[PDB]
RNA sequence: AGCUUUGCGCAGUGGCAGUAUCGUAGCCAAUGAGGUCUAUCCGAGGCGCGAUUAUUGCUAAUU
């Protein structure tokens, strides 16, 4: 009740403290993992003669 | 032969001068005042290369008895204190006595544990007697040093009236102290006026960011301190620069009243508030609306590259296709149901292995590759 | 994780503010015991 | 040599301002010399003027880069916060004869770094150079330090160099004063050099 | 008009030719911007001369240069502006004290030695 | 070869002239055959003053060098 | 008379990378931006916000 009109008008408006990059980040594009996964993964099948 | 008769006179000239700055004291409150200064300034940095000789010398002498003493401890006067606290005697129960005043707990533990595989020899009487008598004259001018500091933040507001208003007497007389001077102060850059009184604390076991290095007088500042404890760097700079400002300022003395001083805080102040201001109002950006409308996009070095890198690769279109009916064995325990498929397997209808596509290769960013070459 | 992140933040700075809470003559007793099996071991310790 | 002993003698008969006016006309007659400039600069810093001293440092400097003795004067004339280390990295930078690496195993003795120290100083007498005081400050040092077997190794090594020839010997005499009359039987012959250098 | 205490003050041709060799120490990497750069190159003997503004207020922040010049015999000049002489360096903020370093084999050093004997000659 | 600064005739009569210069040095020269006589070369800073005493045998000049010179016969 | 250095334009050829390029009547900044290493030493932009197919145009197809 105490609370002056002036107050009441002076509180603060809420920001966010995030940059751009934390609030809207770009887009994070999915790629294929590299052929050489592949390749090893095949040659540790490979076993020797000897 | 030399430092310890070099001692008498230094002691001799500092109780002179120390009459003498009494006397100003009590006149204060044609021999002019500023003439005192000057002298008591000078007595400052007399005391310290006295200080600092005294501080070899014990280092040499008690590195007999625990050599490992003087790495633990890297401060003169804590050095000083430590080897008057323990003597000869280690392990004589002095680890839980005044130590914990002139060391911190860790290095406390730390130079206990060392202490207890020493591997030095106990010393000989007059070997001890020499090291309490210059334990007892480094403490001695140590105290006489406190004094001289004392005297000279009293008149701060005379000599560097400026240069008071911003970090304050106290932290004004160490750094002028440790300076050497008004006007060596003032021909001194704002770096290294910001490391002045910094000290190179030992890391026990912790990262150099806890201890906190290139750290000086104007960093325990009161104005500097105030500050939250990501912000007190830059704090640091700003007000190092100020007070080299007023340090060039006062050495001329000019603005004795403090205005220059006054305005320079002022605008400490305000940068101080600014980097506290409440961040701003940000708009939420709203989803995009899902569109399905024809869009072209252009062609050339770019796409073609962009096609290379994310197209479908021989390697991977043949681990895509799986055998019918052939039924194979696994080849991870850690994950099933992987399988390479058409690699390296019968049915694949290729008598040679694909080759790895080098346009697939790992690469890192272009920023990521800037701060690489940056840490060369 | 809130609540254990604020548990642990609060032991942190208990630590920092209780300093160490192993004794000096703890941790002589623990770093002895150390050295002397390290000595009767004839341990040669890794370099660098 | 016949200049600095003169200006030598203007100090100790009292007439500071005429060794100052004998050193000036010897540096005017001699351009861009650092053994001059070493003088004239230690005349003013033993004097008491460490400000002319260091402003005649500064001048000595600006010619003849390259000297070694004046850089070398030059670190211990800094104070020891005050870029007692840049003045030794800038210096290094500018050469590498023995006296820089006496003066810089020197001021890492002055901070008890003795395993530097004790480094720098076989780098100073093994590769630099096998003449000078080097001998004599290492003997020095190592007598300081806890060394004691190295501590006659170092003498060995300085007797085994530094021969009866006088090429170190009146380089040491720079700081040793090997070059008088009652170091002239000591360790050598007086009869042999010694009065070439001073 | 300028504060007294630059006394060695640069005429309009003298000004003139200061940030020409002032544009062209930088775009040879042989200038330090800044009295706090500047003390450190003359702290270091490295610098050729220093060139200062007349307009820092107060002046007192940098009438510290021409007594570390006197201390170090290095040639010191004062402009009559902090923000030409900042565009000289190739900064759009002012600068009010600017250092030519010494770089051996340097195509400015004619150019340097001139600048030098013409500021030595000008300051009474 | 620099800027010229002192310029001094002999106090008593027309026996010399004195001149002090930017160039560090200065130089005696005949009053009535303005020739050169004696360069008192020396200072390491330039000249910016010089006198002459009454008694015509003492020159002073003060420098750049923060140092004044006094030049007799001898 | 040639030769040659630096910076700025204007073009030509060629190479490289599209997790990046710009915009700043927003703010701070050589009167010091920013400092994990080298700190009585380093010395220039940083931050916030906005644009976007991580620069933007045409052209050709399907439509």
């Amino acid at each position: 009740a105490e609370v002056t009109e002036e107050e009441w008008l002076s509180i603060p408006e809420v920001g966010d403290a995030r940059n751009k990059r934390q609030r809207n980040p770009r887009y994070e594009k999915l790629t294929p993992v590299p052929d050489s996964f592949f390749a090893k993964h095949l040659q540790t099948g490979e076993n020797h003669t000897s | 032969a030399k430092l310890w008769d070099s001692k008498m006179f230094a002691e001799i000239m500092m109780k002179i001068e120390e009459y003498i700055s009494k006397q100003a004291k009590a006149s204060e409150v044609a021999a002019p005042e500023y003439r005192v200064i000057v002298d008591a300034n000078n007595l400052t940095v007399e005391i310290e290369n006295e200080l600092n000789i005294i501080h070899k010398f014990i280092r040499d002498k008690y590195s007999k008895r625990f050599p490992e003493l003087e790495s633990l401890v890297p401060n003169a006067l804590d050095y000083i204190r430590t080897v008057k606290e323990l003597g000869n005697s280690l392990d004589k129960c002095k680890n839980n006595e005044n130590l914990q005043q002139i060391l911190t707990n860790a290095t406390i533990m730390v130079v206990s544990v060392t202490a207890s595989t020493t591997q030095g020899q106990q010393l000989s009487e007059e070997e001890l007697e020499r090291l309490e008598e210059a334990c007892d004259m480094a403490l001695e001018l140590n105290a006489s040093k406190h004094r001289i500091y004392e005297y000279v933040e009293s008149r701060m507001s005379f000599i560097a009236p400026n240069l008071s208003i911003i970090i304050g007497a106290s932290t004004a007389a160490k750094i002028m102290g440790v300076a050497g001077g008004l006007t060596n102060l003032s021909k001194m850059p704002a770096c290294n006026i910001m490391l002045l009184g910094a000290q190179r604390k030992t890391l026990s076991g912790f990262s150099s960011t806890s201890v906190l290095p290139h750290t000086g007088y104007i960093y325990h500042s009161d104005i500097v301190q105030s500050l939250p404890p990501d912000l007190r760097r830059k704090a640091a700079r700003l007000v190092a620069a100020k007070c080299t400002l007023a340090a060039r300022v006062d050495s001329f003395h000019e603005s004795t009243e403090g205005k220059v001083g006054y305005e320079l805080k002022d605008e400490i102040e305000r940068k101080f508030d600014k980097w506290q201001e409440p961040p701003p109002v940000k708009q939420v950006k709203p989803l995009p609306a899902p569109l399905d409308g024809q869009r072209k996009k252009r062609g050339g070095r770019r796409y073609r590259k962009m096609k290379e890198r994310l197209g479908l690769t021989e390697i991977r279109k043949q681990a895509n296709r799986m055998s019918f009916g052939e039924i194979e064995e696994d080849a991870y325990q850690e994950d099933l149901g992987f399988s390479l498929g058409h690699l390296g397997k019968s049915g694949s209808g290729r008598v040679r292995q694909t080759q790895v596509n080098e346009a697939t290769k790992a690469r890192i960013s272009k920023t990521l590759q800037r701060t690489l070459q940056k840490q060369s | 994780t809130r609540l254990y992140l604020k548990a642990e933040q609060e032991r942190q700075h208990n630590y920092l503010k209780d300093g160490p809470y192993i004794t000096a003559e703890e941790a002589v007793a623990v770093y002895t015991t150390t050295v002397h099996w390290l000595e009767s071991r004839r341990f040669s310790p890794i370099p660098f | 040599p016949l200049w600095l002993l003169l200006s030598r003698l203007e100090e100790k008969i009292g007439q500071l301002t005429r060794a100052r006016a004998i050193l000036e006309k010897s540096r005017l007659k001699n351009p861009k010399n650092p053994g001059l400039w070493l003088e004239s600069v230690r005349l003013e810093y033993r004097a008491g003027l460490k400000n002319i001293a260091n402003t005649l440092m500064a001048k000595a400097l600006q010619e003849c880069p390259n000297s070694g003795i004046l850089w070398s004067e030059a670190i211990f004339l800094e104070a020891r916060p005050q870029r007692r280390t840049k003045s030794v990295d800038a210096l290094k930078k500018c050469e590498h004869d023995p006296h820089v690496l006496l003066a810089v195993a020197k001021l890492f003795w002055s901070q008890r770094k003795i395993t530097k120290a004790r480094e720098w100083f076989h780098r100073t007498v093994k590769i630099d150079s096998d003449l000078g005081d080097a001998w004599a400050f290492f003997y020095k040092f190592e007598l300081q330090h806890g060394t004691e077997e190295q501590q006659e190794e170092v003498r060995k090594r300085c007797e085994s160099a530094e021969p009866r020839h006088g090429e170190l010997w009146c380089a040491v005499s720079k700081d040793i004063a090997n070059w008088q009359k009652k170091i002239g039987d000591i360790l050598r012959l007086v009869a042999g050099r010694i009065k070439n250098t001073f | 008009d300028v504060n007294p205490k630059a006394y060695p003050l640069a005429d309009a041709h003298l000004t003139k030719k200061l940030l020409d060799l002032v544009q062209q120490s930088c775009n040879y990497k042989q200038l330090r911007k800044g009295a706090n750069e500047a003390t450190k190159t003359l702290n270091r003997g490295i610098s050729e001369f220093i060139v200062m503004a007349a307009d820092a207020e107060p002046l007192e922040i940098i009438l510290h240069l021409p007594l570390l010049c006197e201390d170090k015999n290095v040639p010191y000049v004062f402009v009559r502006s902090k923000q030409a002489l900042g565009r000289a360096c190739g900064v759009s903020r002012p600068v009010i004290a600017c250092s030519v370093t010494i770089k051996e084999g340097s195509q400015l050093k004619q150019q340097i030695q001139s600048i030098q004997q013409s500021i030595e000659r000008l300051l009474v | 070869q620099n800027l010229v600064t002192g310029v001094k005739f002999e106090p008593i009569h027309g026996n010399f002239l004195l001149t002090g210069a930017y160039d560090n040095t200065a130089k005696i020269w005949t009053h009535p055959g303005w020739s050169p006589l004696k360069t008192l070369a020396g200072h390491e800073g330039k000249v910016m003053g010089l006198d002459i005493s009454s008694d015509g045998q003492l020159i002073a000049t003060c420098s750049y060098d923060r140092t004044f010179k006094l030049w007799m016969a001898e």
